[PDB]
């Protein structure tokens, strides 16, 4: 897979030249968020069970179809199949957030997810709410500076929530 | 043990139809009932690991 | 863009938006003189519709500069006008003479009728006319039947119709129809399943076998497996395609079985350390790990999880997954 | 399309024999029981609007996630299509029992509806819960043990016939499976 | 189908190797004995109806019960004797196919694989076919190195029945 | 696999409710016929190589075009693979005799069997006429009054025919 | 077919959201400076075929051997298809600008253009080398930074929409990357 | 994997008759021209890379967009993998030259090779040029009279040109 440093080298080889000096100080903004990316990982990797409990607490309440006799997640391995599938949409986003792109997100999780739910009959309607119940649950969880100094992180809140909606449109 | 009774004639036909792979064909041979009563009932678990690493992993 | 229940519409994102937006009917019983931007739009519509979005330049449109003018008073459209366009050198250069007889038949149904013929008894009725009564009655075998005199009254333009339940074709003719239609940016030639030199559906159109209906423009839709039949009567080979059936003790050992469809791997990707093993990068016999790509697997429900890992850690993209 | 009368012909064709008296004994008893089957299928097709009523309004109370905004029966075209998709598949098995052969069901619809449905995105477990809700809806009508409407037949026991429309509808559900 | 040519291709394909001087003498030595083996195949072809019916009677002289016992696995009837003459004609045909290709390819594929499933099912004895093939071995009437090639592929068939 | 007891478990698990009392007295009728089930499977598998080789012999008699050279069942590889599939249906029919339903016969052996045969090119009308020899060689085998005492087992021989005609209509 | 007026109504019908006036202010920002989109569209569709005039001519000056024997734009037939190949995709760029979504370049063009250009052997590097040339060729009429021409404008910052064409030019090299 | 001798044997067995007298001298013709065929593949294995590097440097001088930065065969991990495919088809035609037929050639190389070249995004018209760039160099040394006694080897190098022509068709 390729990363956020690699694509401006992938456009330095497939174009074919040396480095422009406007390509070098565009990477200064990557380390203007470089420490500020690193504590954003602490708001999601220290709360791994915390989001996926608090979201599937909510998701069968307004949508009681999943717990019906004859519903989808009925047996306990299918209910454990929800919890192994709710976290990886957040885990590969957590791989995408330390990366800075969505290459490894598309490589190992997303490409092969619309049709895999359709072959199994698990709905594309409600695997997007499992994105959306953890979408607002990490907008609140990462917007607080408990341990780190105070300034501007108004970019990267529109990047990890710039990756959940990428996972939302790649499944419906 | 390539005798007539130790052959697996239904596992052989699914290889020839390209239904299963070689990796699913080796897995059908260790789980074959000739491999249990001839090579698994007559030694313990610490010698059977010496069989399934010498033959499988090579 | 991908979506089934994304905005309540299942087939606008399958590639049939403009084939369901337009209807292309003409409104006057003769083309009126004076204005030449209202009926030339009908002609260049049909020049992409009948030819299958092929490039007709003006260097060959003026070669065919009679046959549209006799339509403007004297021929009907869809019955006579594209019939006259089907008797041209430009129609005979793309869909008759670079390809076999069945491939000329099975591309003519997409051109003329807007469907795919199922089995061979629909190939029987069309190819009983070429070997007896030439090419001009072969093209006019389509135009004077119940399959043509009912769906279009004679002043529309023949559209695509091989997806609806009123077009009572088959259920397999749906599955061939998205082998033939790859969005609105292809042709007879710019189609990977068959170019102009080839035949689209040799086995599958004859034996009525349905296929994996892949949405076009998806991630890794650059896949089609090749053909070699297996068995010793027909002297075939083994190892090219996974089977379409999944019977036996490995049918219901791991639950319900599935057929996956891998797009393709490379040499960087096999290791779990993000690179290439610097060395001789091969074995001694100089083949790949997957020595031909676009391969496929048959796997049960209880090993879908490590196989979906083992494709995706190695650089393989997945076309679709169909249960067997 | 195959007929049961056609089924003994290709039985007698690769065998290269004539028609004997041996396999003829199945078909002459099929004649005199033909009226009993003719007393069956007329009530299948004349209560068909109830059978497509309870096809789709019954399966939606046991999974209402399709009328939810985002589901697979939410809009009023997919609401219209699910009323329409079920009233063709019982029209085909009404053809299939008069021939007796399931191959007319196979080549027309049951060869390839499964490959469309995961590209049309609909779930198959919802479909077989809607297939089997017409299964016991059918077998009440052939025996006259239906509750709210009781129709005119003769007196006997068509439980050989009532297994046959249950021998069709599982293969209706296994085709989508 | 193993031939000498489709065996030295296979060891060349194992090593990724262009066809060296090692694999150009395995295919040359087939050509120095394709002369003697194709006269033996031409001689056994012409004397087929002498050798088939003569070996079918030499079975019946050694094992006389096969012409006497009732039931469908024996040569006691007209159609029982016709299927026995078909079987030695199947056996003698695969000897001549091996002298063409220079090895035991066509009797491995078309004859030997799956043979013991038949001989146990249809109650046919494997010693009925040794006596048919030991007739053909020392009554083909060949000589020299022409006989050396026909006597190699005859007792390959005796060893897969024994 | 499913037997008859596994039917009404899964026929009420999606329904949700418990086992109702009006069904199980039909299922305690089935254990009265439990001893007339196991003799009858013992009647088939004791003669399990005399129903195969007596009906392949009567198949090639009426159809000589399969054992003629250039036929489908010509060579010894493809004769052994014709007697293999003639015994495979004899297993999975008698598996469905002991269980009470069809659902191991048409899930492990008949799900794509004619489309196996259309790809290989075997005559699928002619495997049905070998099976209908094996139907008549086994129904008339399971009406002997030796080995068992007499009594009416006419209900249980229609189930043995009903899976032999289910393989007669699977392969065409 | 999507546009930015109806991008929200396929978003809000996951929510079943009767749209109170909070989310509509981006649409009231879309109707605010949509004249700058409109004053750029007339700066595109009047200067349209001179974008493609130096597209393949800019490609062949640095990638010279496609007019060589064994090229791709060798003959007159091989070259004139390429000039309609580039003018189709720039026609389909500027449909998306006045609409406001990424609809039209995906649901018609890149619903199958990756298998198109590998069915013909169209080189994907040279068929993005021209479009990267046509990237910066298409920003200069919006910017009015051109060496040769000036368009009669009003003077503001259209840099939200000067890179929005480059935010359509990125996902035309999504599949043909 | 068939041979020339095994192809006429396998047509005889499916008809069910012995080989005719016109077929043995058709093969006795084929064995007396064996030393011509052994002299052909000795010429194109004693120059089994001097063909290939001189066919690569011919093609790379002609077509220059292969070596261009951004190219298909630009980098040195896609350069030996270009020289791998140029060296195995010189290997696998020479296996098909010594067999007498080409059923070794299509099944071990060319079955779906233009489908894997479709998946990589490889220009396939230029590799068909490279087989034709290798084809005439292969017959220029087959016609080379050095060290061998002089005779007529006319149709054998038209057979060898037909093997390269069958390879060059099904790669585009
Ligand atoms: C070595 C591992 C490593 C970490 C675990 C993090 C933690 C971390 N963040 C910052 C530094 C910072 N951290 C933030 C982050 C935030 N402030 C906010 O208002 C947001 C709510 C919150 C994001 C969740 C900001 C804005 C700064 C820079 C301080 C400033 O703007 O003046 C610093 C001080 C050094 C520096 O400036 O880089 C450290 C150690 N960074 C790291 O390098
Ligand atoms: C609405 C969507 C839509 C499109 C995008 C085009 C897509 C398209 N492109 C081509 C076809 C082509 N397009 C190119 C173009 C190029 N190759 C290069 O190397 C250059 C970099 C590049 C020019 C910019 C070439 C060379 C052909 C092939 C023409 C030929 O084969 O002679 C064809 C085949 C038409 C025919 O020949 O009949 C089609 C349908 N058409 C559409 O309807
Ligand atoms: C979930 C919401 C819900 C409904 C929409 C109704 C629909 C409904 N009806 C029946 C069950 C049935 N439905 C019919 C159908 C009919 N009866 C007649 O005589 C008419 C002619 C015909 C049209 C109405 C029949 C015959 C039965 C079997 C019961 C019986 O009458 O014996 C069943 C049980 C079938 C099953 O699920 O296995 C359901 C769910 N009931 C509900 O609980
Ligand atoms: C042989 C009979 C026969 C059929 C069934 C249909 C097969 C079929 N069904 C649908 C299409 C459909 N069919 C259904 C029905 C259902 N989906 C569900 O979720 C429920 C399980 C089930 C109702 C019981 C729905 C909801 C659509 C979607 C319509 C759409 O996508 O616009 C379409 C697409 C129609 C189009 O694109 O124009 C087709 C071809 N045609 C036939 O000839
Ligand atoms: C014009 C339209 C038309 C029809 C409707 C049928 C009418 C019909 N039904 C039956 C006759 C019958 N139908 C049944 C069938 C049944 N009885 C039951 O107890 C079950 C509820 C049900 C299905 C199992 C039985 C048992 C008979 C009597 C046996 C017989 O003579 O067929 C008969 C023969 C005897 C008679 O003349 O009445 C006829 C002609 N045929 C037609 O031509
Ligand atoms: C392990 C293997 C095994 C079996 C196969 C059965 C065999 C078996 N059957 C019967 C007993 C019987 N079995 C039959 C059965 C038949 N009579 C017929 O005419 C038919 C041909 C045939 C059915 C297939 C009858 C009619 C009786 C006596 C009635 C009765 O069971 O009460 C008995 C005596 C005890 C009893 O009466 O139940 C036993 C042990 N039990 C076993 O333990
Ligand atoms: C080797 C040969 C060679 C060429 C053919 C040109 C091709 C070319 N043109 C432009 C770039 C451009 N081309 C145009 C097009 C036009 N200007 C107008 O106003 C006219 C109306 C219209 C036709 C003349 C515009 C507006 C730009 C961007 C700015 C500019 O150069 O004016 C660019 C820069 C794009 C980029 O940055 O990637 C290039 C490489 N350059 C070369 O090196
Ligand atoms: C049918 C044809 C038709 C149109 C195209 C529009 C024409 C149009 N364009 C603008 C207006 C404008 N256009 C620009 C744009 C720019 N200024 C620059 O120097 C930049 C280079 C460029 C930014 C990309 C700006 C800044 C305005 C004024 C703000 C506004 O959009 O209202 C205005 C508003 C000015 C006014 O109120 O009079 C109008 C009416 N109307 C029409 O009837
Ligand atoms: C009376 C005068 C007279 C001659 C000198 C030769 C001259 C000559 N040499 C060769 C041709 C040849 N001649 C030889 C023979 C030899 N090469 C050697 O290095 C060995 C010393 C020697 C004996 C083994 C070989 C090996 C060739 C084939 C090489 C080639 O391609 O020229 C040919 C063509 C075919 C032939 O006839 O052989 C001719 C005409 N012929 C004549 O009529
Ligand atoms: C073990 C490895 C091995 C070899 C390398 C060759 C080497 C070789 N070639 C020939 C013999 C020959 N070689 C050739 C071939 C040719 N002559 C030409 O001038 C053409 C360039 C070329 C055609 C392709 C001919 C034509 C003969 C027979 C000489 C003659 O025509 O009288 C002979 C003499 C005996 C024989 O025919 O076999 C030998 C040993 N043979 C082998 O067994
Ligand atoms: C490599 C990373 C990876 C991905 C992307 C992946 C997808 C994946 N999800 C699966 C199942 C599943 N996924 C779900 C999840 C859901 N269904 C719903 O209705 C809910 C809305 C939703 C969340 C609770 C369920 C219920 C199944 C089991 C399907 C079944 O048994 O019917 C399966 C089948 C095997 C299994 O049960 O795990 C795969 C392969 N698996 C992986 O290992
Ligand atoms: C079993 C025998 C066999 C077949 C059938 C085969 C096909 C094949 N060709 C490949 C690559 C390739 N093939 C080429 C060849 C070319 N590209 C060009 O521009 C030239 C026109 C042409 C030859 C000079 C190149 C450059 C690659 C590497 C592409 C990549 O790695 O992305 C790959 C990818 C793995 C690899 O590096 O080998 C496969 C599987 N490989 C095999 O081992
Ligand atoms: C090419 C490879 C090949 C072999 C070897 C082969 C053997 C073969 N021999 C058979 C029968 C037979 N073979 C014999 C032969 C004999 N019984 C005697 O009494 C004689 C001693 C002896 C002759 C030497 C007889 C009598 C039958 C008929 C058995 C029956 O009808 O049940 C049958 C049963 C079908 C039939 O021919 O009617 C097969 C398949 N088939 C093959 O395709
Ligand atoms: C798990 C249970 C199972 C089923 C259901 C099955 C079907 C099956 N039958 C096959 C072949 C076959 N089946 C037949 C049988 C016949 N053809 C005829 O013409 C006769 C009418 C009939 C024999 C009486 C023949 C001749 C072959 C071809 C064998 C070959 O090509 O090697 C093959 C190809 C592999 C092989 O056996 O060679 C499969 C997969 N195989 C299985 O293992």
């Amino acid at each position: 897979m390729l990363d956020a440093f690699a694509k401006v080298v992938a456009q330095a080889d497939a174009r074919g030249e040396f480095l422009s000096n406007t390509q070098i100080d565009a990477l200064s903004k990557m380390v203007k968020e470089g420490n500020q990316r690193l504590d954003i990982v602490n708001k999601v990797t220290s709360n791994a069970s915390a989001i996926v409990t608090n979201s599937a607490r909510a998701l069968f309440a307004e949508q009681p179809q999943l717990i019906q006799p004859g519903g989808n997640a009925y047996t306990s391995r299918r209910m454990a199949a929800c919890l192994r599938d709710m976290e990886i949409v957040l885990r590969y986003v957590s791989y995408a957030m330390i990366a800075g792109d969505s290459s490894v997100l598309d490589d190992r999780c997303l490409n092969g997810l619309r049709e895999t739910y359709q072959a199994l009959g698990t709905p594309g309607s409600s695997v997007a709410v499992a994105i959306q119940k953890m979408k607002d649950a990490s907008v609140a969880l990462a917007n607080d500076t408990t341990g780190t100094p105070i300034g501007d992180c108004s970019s990267l809140v529109a990047e990890l929530a710039g990756y959940f909606d990428r996972a939302a449109v790649s499944v419906v | 043990q390539i005798l007539k009774s130790t052959k697996q004639p239904f596992l052989e036909s699914q290889l020839r139809f390209n239904q299963i792979s070689i990796k699913d064909f080796i897995k059908g041979l260790v789980l074959s009932a000739p491999f249990r009563d001839l090579n698994y009932n007559v030694n313990n678990n610490y010698r059977f690991v010496e069989i399934c690493v010498q033959r499988v992993l090579g | 863009r991908l979506g089934t229940v994304s905005g309540n519409s299942s087939l606008d994102k399958l590639g049939l938006d403009k084939f369901l937006s337009e209807s292309n009917r003409a409104y006057t019983p003769r083309a009126q003189p004076g204005f030449s931007s209202e009926y030339e739009q009908i002609i260049s519509a049909t020049y992409k519709q009948l030819f299958g979005n092929a490039y007709i330049m003006d260097s060959e449109r003026a070669e065919m500069a009679k046959q549209e003018s006799m339509f403007r008073d004297g021929q009907l459209t869809l019955k006579d006008f594209c019939r006259a366009l089907a008797k041209t050198e430009q129609y005979k250069k793309r869909f008759f003479d670079s390809r076999p007889l069945y491939g000329a038949i099975e591309l003519n149904f997409k051109n003329i009728l807007g469907r795919t013929p199922d089995g061979l008894e629909h190939y029987r009725a069309k190819s009983a006319v070429y070997d007896t009564k030439g090419y001009e009655a072969f093209v006019d075998a389509f135009f004077d039947d119940g399959e043509y005199d009912e769906v279009y009254d004679d002043y529309t333009v023949p559209f695509y119709r091989g997806y609806k339940t009123e077009a009572n074709l088959s259920m397999a003719a749906f599955t061939h129809f998205f082998r033939m239609v790859r969005g609105s940016s292809t042709s007879d030639k710019a189609n990977p399943n068959s170019m102009q030199k080839d035949i689209p559906l040799n086995y599958y159109g004859i034996t009525k076998t349905p296929l994996a209906v892949i949405a076009p423009g998806a991630a890794g839709t650059a896949y089609t497996e090749s053909f070699a039949g297996t068995g010793s009567w027909q002297s075939g080979r083994a190892g090219l395609n996974a089977a379409r059936v999944a019977l036996g003790v490995p049918a219901t050992a791991n639950g319900k079985s599935f057929r996956v469809e891998v797009t393709g791997y490379t040499q960087p990707g096999f290791g779990i350390t993000a690179g290439t093993a610097v060395g001789k990068l091969y074995k001694a016999n100089k083949l790949s790990r997957y020595p031909r790509s676009n391969k496929s697997y048959v796997v049960g429900f209880d090993e879908l999880t490590p196989l979906y890992q083992r494709i995706t850690k190695n650089g393989g993209t997945i076309a679709s997954i169909t249960p067997l | 399309m195959l007929d049961a009368f056609s089924r003994v012909v290709v039985n007698s064709d690769a065998k290269a024999a004539y028609v004997g008296g041996s396999d003829l004994q199945a078909l002459k008893s099929f004649i005199a029981d033909g009226n009993k089957r003719l007393d069956a299928v007329n009530s299948i097709v004349s209560n068909a609007s109830c059978m497509v009523s309870d096809a789709v309004s019954g399966m939606i109370c046991e999974n209402p996630g399709l009328i939810s905004p985002g589901g697979n029966c939410y809009t009023n075209r997919r609401m219209a299509a699910c009323l329409r998709d079920g009233e063709i598949i019982l029209r085909y098995v009404s053809y299939a029992l008069l021939a007796g052969d399931a191959s007319v069901l196979e080549d027309r619809c049951l060869n390839g509806l499964k490959e469309t449905y995961i590209a049309l995105g609909v779930p198959t477990n919802s479909s077989i819960r809607a297939v089997s809700i017409m299964k016991a809806q059918a077998v009440a009508f052939i025996t006259n043990t239906a509750t709210e409407r009781k129709m005119s037949f003769a007196a006997g026991d068509c439980t050989s016939l009532a297994s046959e429309v249950a021998s069709y509808f599982d293969r209706v559900g296994a085709a989508i499976s | 189908m193993k031939t000498p040519i489709t065996e030295a291709i296979a060891t060349a394909d194992n090593q990724g190797r262009f066809l060296s001087n090692t694999e150009l003498q395995a295919v040359n030595g087939r050509y120095q004995r394709a002369t003697a083996s194709l006269t033996a195949a031409k001689a056994l072809t012409g004397s087929a109806q002498r050798l088939i019916t003569g070996a079918a009677q030499a079975v019946y002289n050694k094992f006389p019960y096969t012409t006497q016992m009732p039931g469908p696995a024996y040569a006691s009837s007209a159609i029982g004797k016709a299927k026995c003459a078909r079987d030695i004609g199947y056996y003698l045909r695969m000897v001549t196919y091996c002298l063409v290709v220079g090895g035991t390819g066509p009797m491995d594929e078309y004859l030997v694989a799956g043979l013991e499933e038949i001989n146990r099912s249809f109650d046919l004895s494997p010693s009925w076919y040794i006596e048919a093939l030991q007739y053909i071995k020392n009554s083909h009437g060949l000589s020299g190195q022409v006989a050396n090639e026909a006597n190699a592929y005859i007792d390959y068939a005796i060893n897969t029945l024994s």
